[PDB]
């Protein structure tokens, strides 16, 4: 009986500490879901970059074309 | 656009044979109608005359 005492307060720190831990998971996905945010965020700058990466592309092409000429219209893409 | 549509409608090349097709067919047909116009113009100047 009274080593049953001690074991029942052996196990009030255990749960106190899984409370804890408890505590700490929660704590973590929490971490998890503003890490994806921030993740989010940074393709999205990323894309950007690759919106840059699209105008020099098409001003190579649309130069080496005009340079390439080796024998029109006006009609183009105003957004 | 000079080379883009001389390549690409130089490939075109089969179709646009249905298109001349089509062009003579209307010389055609406005020439059966020049006949009817003149069968007309003749009717009307026989029947005058009668």
């Amino acid at each position: 009986s009274p080593a049953l005492l001690a074991r029942v307060n052996e196990k009030k720190a255990e749960l106190e500490n899984l409370k804890e831990l408890r505590d700490l998971s929660a704590a973590v996905a929490a971490q998890m879901e503003a890490l994806e945010q921030k993740l989010s965020t940074l393709s999205s700058g990323t894309e950007a970059i690759a919106t840059v990466l699209a105008n020099w592309h098409n001003v190579l092409r649309a130069i080496s074309m005009a340079s390439a000429k080796i024998p029109p219209q006006t009609l183009v893409r105003i957004p | 656009l000079a080379a883009a549509e001389a390549s690409l409608r130089d490939e075109i090349g089969p179709f646009i044979q249905l298109l001349l097709d089509r062009a003579e067919k209307h010389l055609d047909r406005q020439a059966r109608r020049i006949e009817t116009l003149k069968a007309r113009a003749e009717l009307n100047a026989g029947r005058l005359s009668q």
